[PDB]
DNA sequence: GCTTGACAAAAGTGTTAAATTGTGCTATACT
């Protein structure tokens, strides 16, 4: 009473996961390889509500305004022009 | 060097400590390179490649920026070690404490602001200490406890130590729950969370080299006498059901799932024999009073448990 | 190991003259100082330093307090 | 032997509030 689905990790490996036929097959499955795998059937349904992580630029932007960055850069390039 | 920390201290010592003016210098270069990067990255979307001389210098502003971030860090590695010294012996390896502090040091550099005119060690000390203490709450226990629970366990500890000094004794669960504004039953549940496991490889009694681990029973191990009697019980039921009718026994087996192991509802059994669930309920009561008849039940009595 | 008992008497800062003075009738006492290649009281403290704290570059402040802190302190 | 309707307990589902959990942060100066 089982239906088998196949997933493919990002690196090429493929894995067989036996499921119950009456269940709804997930689009991604944490594989024995240690990576996420994508179903080889239709979907592939969703983007999965992703949000970009916080970066150094973000932390710098919330204190220095864009203008302040331009003048400081103007200070730096002008120092570079003097040789 | 002979030791591993002695080796790490040798290399952190090869760098030079900055003064206030330098820290400000590097801080500018770091922010300058970052903006130079975000701006060039903005060009990738809409193109508009810069002139040759303007492109070669932007690539240097970024390179000089990361060279700054790396120099500011390498110059303050000594500060992390100075803070980690005090948190040793609390269940984390000295090197792990150092590395976690280094993680905090990195964020201080990312979020540090040079316009405030404060020395760098003033702001970085907050992150390095938080990174070290935050780390301990996530790793120092074999069985992890979330931060908010590790926060209360510690608070309850000091309350007990302060309360210990004022009462010349240890405070009871009622005194502790009062000083901390919580229910006494809660402080007990908390004191159970704080328990730490023990080693199965430990030697109980240096006298007899007996390892605790090998004294632990296997509660889920198969007991021979039971499985054999259970096998005999399974046979005795097969016989008792032989006395019942083909449909009487058939309903009893499906009702309790003797054959499949999956019990069935009254309606489902009525679906195989083509009757209503109530009719099956009736056939059930009668075959049960038949099984309760002493002739069939007397043999199964000894299988109570 | 690999320590000439005479080199440490120079680590304290005592001059070789006192060695011939205090050693006196000791034959190997005089023969060992003549065999040791350590010249100076501060140089012997260095030959004693690198072997005791290998991997750490010494300093005149650390080499001298090393001996005193180990035992005299 | 059997079925029908009324009926209440039991079992699932979906919807919400409370709780639990993860993470960011703290700017005298401190290496």
């Amino acid at each position: 009473p089982r239906q088998v689905a196949r997933y493919r990790t990002d690196n090429g490996e493929e894995f067989d996961v036996p499921f119950a036929d009456d269940a709804e097959i997930p689009g991604t499955w944490l594989c024995r390889n240690g990576l996420e795998g994508t179903l080889i059937e239709g979907d592939v349904p969703e983007p999965k509500k992703v949000k970009p992580p916080r970066t150094h630029w973000d932390m710098l932007l919330e204190r220095r305004s864009v203008e302040e960055l331009e003048e400081l850069l103007k200070e730096r390039l002008d120092l570079i022009k003097a040789k | 060097s002979a030791d591993s920390v002695r080796a790490y201290l040798k290399q952190i010592g090869k760098v030079a400590l900055l003064n206030a003016e330098e820290e400000v210098e590097l801080a500018k270069r770091i922010e300058a390179g970052l903006y130079a990067t975000q701006k060039l990255a903005e060009l990738a979307e809409k193109g508009e490649k810069l002139p040759v001389q303007q492109r070669r210098d932007m690539q240097w502003i970024c390179r000089d920026g990361d060279r700054a971030k790396n120099h500011l860090l390498e110059a303050n590695l000594r500060l992390v070690v100075s803070l980690a010294k005090r948190y040793t012996g609390r269940g984390m390896a000295f090197l792990d404490l150092i590395q976690e502090g280094n993680l905090g040091l990195i964020r201080a550099v990312e979020k540090f602001d040079y316009t405030k005119g404060y020395k760098f060690s003033t702001y970085a000390t907050w992150w390095i200490r938080q990174a070290i203490t935050r780390a301990m709450a996530d790793q120092a226990r074999t069985i992890r406890i979330p931060v908010h629970m590790v926060e209360v366990i510690n608070k309850l500890g000091r309350i007990q130590r302060e309360l210990l000094q004022d009462l010349g004794r240890e405070p009871t669960p009622e005194e502790l729950a009062k000083e901390m504004d919580i229910t006494p039953e809660k402080v007990l549940e908390i004191q159970q969370y704080a328990r730490e496991p023990i080693s199965l490889d430990q030697t109980i009694g240096d006298e007899g080299d007996s390892q605790l681990g090998d004294f632990i029973e296997d509660s889920e191990a198969v007991v021979a006498v039971d499985a054999v009697s259970f096998t005999l019980l399974q046979d005795q039921l097969q016989s008792v059901l032989e006395t019942l009718s083909e449909r009487e026994a058939g309903v009893v087996r499906l009702r309790f799932g003797l054959t499949d192991g999956q019990p069935r509802t009254l309606d489902e059994i009525g679906q195989v024999y083509g009757v209503t669930r109530e009719r099956i309920r009736q056939i059930e009561s009668k075959t049960m009073s038949k099984l309760r008849h002493p002739s069939r039940s007397q043999v199964l009595r000894d299988y109570l448990d | 190991r690999r320590q000439p008992v005479t080199v440490l008497l120079k680590a304290l800062g005592w001059t070789n003259e006192q060695i011939v003075e205090r050693f006196g009738f000791s034959e190997i006492m005089m023969g060992t100082l003549e065999k040791d290649t350590t010249s100076g009281t501060d140089e012997a403290l260095l030959d004693i330093y690198r072997k005791l704290r290998p991997g750490e570059p010494p300093t005149k402040e650390s080499a001298q307090t090393l001996l005193e802190n180990l035992f005299f302190k």
